[PDB]
């Protein structure tokens, strides 16, 4: 697996919105329970849903897959990720629905040969014979650091007007600033592998012939999320991002490093990995760290200068 | 009077729905599990009604004569029979919600019934 | 006659589903109390030969009296009837004349669930003593039989049904017995009631009626 | 026995989506009465049942057992813990159904040898010769800490949309936050031990040979639960958990620490442990504590750092 | 005298509500849990009333309801309202703030009275326009 | 002693407001989010009070409200006002600035008190002119 | 020690102000944006104090406020003032100028303290004359 936690610093931003009221466009918000020196407070904070990040990642994957030469679906080539949920998607793609349980496996192979996206990100098909497939990449909301008792985050409104010569045209937009964080997981030992139990079916050999390329492309697709390309309203509110701290872990056993809420989440996660290797009878474990805010790390770790080097070494 | 308060809240929700042409506030009100969700809808629906009042698209009238609210939306004319809630009705309704959020579901069901009958006619 | 009192600290609440839609019970039945008592000695076996059939490793304690009451307010939910009462407190009274005081005292420290698996319950303290039998008018909180007469105002008498010990064996249904609970329907609570008990044991400030 | 009480802090999740109405997926909630000077208030609070935790624990146990080498059933190799409940499972596995009461022990031994999960997990077989085996691990519902006169648990709704190029698409998801607490019990003194009265039957020697490995695996399986690998909707709603307080007690007799609701439960459980040992003639009684919220502890306790050390010490 | 003070505070809140056409200050007053929230509303409502006085849209008068009663005339958005009673004195504000420092209940009582005054006046004004 | 310091700062702000007839310094004080804004107002209000002292339009006095209380007389635009209490000492300003360096909340508390003092005095002065 | 230096500079400014009856040097000191303006005031105020010393109108003394405290007596225009504390040493002036070369804020702090000392003394002197 490959797990990670990352910390961003965002200013004058509007990357997610929800239903509007009047001439006001809203920024997404959610509750959070923060433990302060006095007790357990409840606060409201701007959050960015994980599906925006998922959409950005899948779009980048589609681009790379098309550029390299791997198969890509019909609809997904236009950046519409309905995958194969409803019957119309099948009809456009030109595939037959499954008949009964015993045939289900065959379905999953065909859909998994026509579209790399349905492979990496999974899919569902409601109907007589459901065919589930859990995603191979997992993501969660982007909450600002809950360090201390003063959450660094602010949300304000701004006033804009549309010029005209014959008045007969005023709107308000919510803009934010914060120190965001998020964590991600991606298990690369289940890519290009059928996830339904049954007898062997033809074409699995072709699946196995491309495994290296599919895995390499899936790894490269993370450069998008790690560089700062996602969200919306980027035409006129281009945000000013910057990377501060990042921890990535490559292992052979289940693992989940520390959420980046505390100033010391690198040393703790490194020690936890060191002990987990022994306790779980693991064989491989490596930790990469990008540090820009000059916080304590520890000893015996690899320090990378940029994300390009991290992606290169992950691929190698 | 609890039923009279609920009926006046249902009239407010029905006026807001007919004017906005959106069920979203009534859906939020009928699905509320906290005083926060109910109070947020009570503000947002009154804010919609305030815009209709300022535009003279929402007005009180009589239609024996019964109190009513005329609503003009997208060239359609609707008439809701009854009073809108007072500030005291909102406060007493919020106290009822602090005891039992069921009253929000009851008001939402009544509001949707009023709006459906008017839209059918 | 000897008696014991326990102070149980429930974790989130018990659960018991009625026999024969899965509604639950307001308060644990007597059979569950006897079984929870017996658990301490039979920790590790789920089947004992009764000589004709395997019914349960709790048929031994089928001649012990027990009751219980709540010391807080609880909420009954149907979402599989449950009685949510997190961090509450249950008071159970055992009246017995079979084993010595030390046996009952040690057993009373060996209870860790009432109902199903999830119904974890810690034990906070136990008391042991003797009981004096009387037949005069008394005031009680622990539930009693349906056959018991009532002298006070009929206000909080809830009629439920329970099963005799015969239900300890599988493939069989225990006989139905009516019972009366002095409880408030919503919110759940415990209230005292006066009774003209024919056989009641004083157990250290509280009167318990059995018939 | 090994009993424990732990206190969690989860920020943004949907880990148990009971039911679904319209275009909305609903969380699970329970009523709680909070006492006030004016009177009492009924509130609705999120709860995660224990069945999901049991499923996660058994999945981890299967994954570990298949890696050590102990037997694992056929249907259980696929993550479908039906267990030998009806004739179909027996026919698939190939186990002769018990003949009568006397053969119950033989069938129990056979099943216990054929599948690890049926041993630790337990099973019930319906029929003219019913068999039973209570689980050797017990878990309870997860409820937030009813401490003070506030319930630090919020539950909002969120709005999401599926994009399309030919509009003709909307769903809502309930997202919660709270300070969760839960308690667990695990009696390792009954692992790999038949659970019926009768004359011994051939095969118990293998059970005695494998007892050590089975117990070690059972103890290792709790690392996943204590690490936060349960629940659903983990793909697009990855939560952010953290550990605050933990009390783990190992003894030779029934015992269960206090629920972690009050702000001081470590001291109370230590005192009750002393009293219980005194009254039950106990021989072994040890307690480990992890304290990150700076609450009162007492004396006569071992202070660890993370769950890895706790598991190592439990193993030793 | 406590009821007279509460009644005069309720008249001030009702005049401010009818003039501003906004319930927001009365909502804040009736939901107050601290002396800070109450005092902030007492300033903001008097600041609104001060603007109405300077514009001559708020004036004290007497009305015959057969004896003359003190009243306050309010002109807002072409509507005319008349609140019967006195506005609070500086001493009434100070004594009311002392009552709030003992029990914030008195802010809820004044808010409930103010909303009742405003509702009755708004209902009567709408009925006369419909006739 | 913290409440006494806040009360003396509130008296200074109220005297400066009544003398200048401007709420601007009290608005700046109650909206302060930094020690810079608070300190700037503390200088500017004392500079206004210094001019009133030099003109003999601001003077300390005692008033019987049957014991004598310390007060400050303020003459502005032919209006006479009397604020009851002491003005802050240099030590009160320094201790108040230390309280602000810990929590800017104390500037809001002093501003709310100052506006309450000024409003009560202005209301009483307008009522006596109407009579 | 930084606060003691600032306090001794504030005493020098207050003595110079009370003796000259002019706020001009304290105004210049509190508005300084450069080391030049601060140093010029430190010279000019000491030059005023030097004249008062030569005339025996400024003298060091002790006063019982029950222990003896160091003080400076100032006679100006037939008024008598007493400032409690020490005047700065040459080392205090040099260390204060080094503090100003790091942050001119310390001139504003000393000016605010000096004006507080002078105001309190002037208020007390006017009250005793009125009695």
């Amino acid at each position: 697996m490959i797990s990670g936690s990352v910390r961003f610093l965002v200013n004058l931003e509007s990357l997610n919105g929800v239903e509007s009221i009047g001439n006001l466009t809203k920024h997404r918000t959610a509750p959070v329970v923060l433990k302060t020196s006095t007790g357990y407070l409840v606060r409201y904070v701007p959050v960015i849903s994980g599906e925006a990040l998922a959409h950005a990642y899948q779009a980048s994957l589609v681009d790379i897959a098309k550029k390299e030469g791997l198969p890509v679906g019909s609809l997904s080539s236009q950046y519409e990720f309905i995958k194969f949920s409803t019957d119309e998607a099948l009809k456009i793609e030109g595939i037959k629905e499954p008949k009964d349980y015993n045939d289900a496996r065959r379905f999953e192979v065909e859909v998994m040969l026509k579209d790399v996206i349905a492979d990496v990100g999974g899919f569902m098909y409601a109907g007589g014979a459901p065919v589930r497939r859990t995603s191979r990449i997992k993501l969660g909301y982007m909450i600002p650091a809950l360090r201390g008792d003063e959450i660094p985050a602010q949300l304000e409104a701004q006033f804009h007007v549309r010029f005209s010569n014959k008045p007969v045209a005023i709107f308000n937009v919510e803009v934010s600033s914060a120190l965001y964080t998020f964590s991600f997981e991606l298990d690369e030992d289940l890519i290009a592998v059928p996830s339904t139990f049954g007898e062997k079916v033809k074409g699995e050999e072709e699946l196995e012939r491309q495994k290296a390329k599919r895995v390499k492309s899936a790894i490269k697709a993370l450069y998008s999320l790690l560089s700062g390309n996602f969200g919306g309203k980027r035409s006129r509110f281009l945000p000013s991002m910057k990377l501060m701290s990042l921890v990535v872990t490559k292992t052979d056993f289940p693992f989940m490093p520390e959420p980046a809420h505390d100033d010391d989440y690198i040393k703790t996660t490194i020690m936890r990995l060191g002990k987990a290797k022994g306790v779980l009878n693991g064989n491989l474990a490596k930790a990469y760290v990008i540090n820009n805010e000059g916080i304590e790390v520890g000893e015996g770790v690899t320090v990378l200068s940029t994300v390009e080097d991290l992606v290169v070494k992950l691929e190698e | 009077e609890k039923e009279n308060i609920i009926g006046r809240i249902a009239n407010l929700l029905a006026v807001g729905f007919l004017y906005s042409e959106s069920p979203t506030l009534v859906d939020r009100f009928a699905n509320a599990l906290s005083k926060e969700a109910v109070t947020k809808v009570l503000y947002d629906v009154q804010r919609i009604v305030q815009m209709g009042i300022d535009r003279s698209e929402i007005a009180t009238t009589t239609i024996k004569d019964y109190p009513a609210v005329n609503v003009n939306s997208s060239g359609a004319k609707y008439t809701v029979v009854g009073y809108l809630p007072t500030s005291q009705d909102i406060e007493d309704f919020l106290r009822m919600i602090e005891e039992d959020v069921y009253y929000a579901r009851k008001a939402g069901a009544l509001a949707m019934s009023i709006a459906n009958r008017i839209k059918l006619g | 006659m000897i008696y014991s009192k326990v102070f149980l600290k429930l974790h989130w609440g018990f659960s018991v589903v009625k026999p024969l839609a899965k509604p639950g019970f307001y308060l644990p039945p007597p059979t569950t109390l006897i079984g929870a008592l017996s658990y301490g000695k039979f920790r590790g076996v789920d089947n004992i030969n009764l000589g004709n059939v395997y019914g349960s490793p709790a048929y031994n304690f089928r001649n012990i009296m027990a009751t219980a009451r709540l010391e807080s307010e609880g909420v009954y939910t149907e979402d599989t009837g449950k009685v949510y009462i997190p961090n509450g407190r249950l008071v159970v009274v055992y009246v017995t004349d079979s084993i010595s005081k030390e046996e009952l005292e040690k057993l009373c420290w060996s209870i860790t669930r009432i109902g199903c698996k999830e119904c974890l319950a810690s034990v906070e303290n136990v008391e042991v003593g003797e009981a004096k039998k009387v037949s005069g008018r008394v005031k009680t909180r622990y539930y009693f039989r349906d056959t018991v007469k009532v002298v006070g105002r009929k206000e909080f008498l809830e009629y439920v049904t329970f099963w005799e010990e015969n239900g300890y064996i599988w493939g069989k249904e225990g006989s139905p017995v009516r019972y009366i609970l002095p409880i408030t329907t919503y919110p759940l609570a415990s209230k005292e009631v006066e009774v003209e008990a024919k056989e009641a044991y004083e157990v250290g400030g509280e009167y318990v009626v059995f018939s």
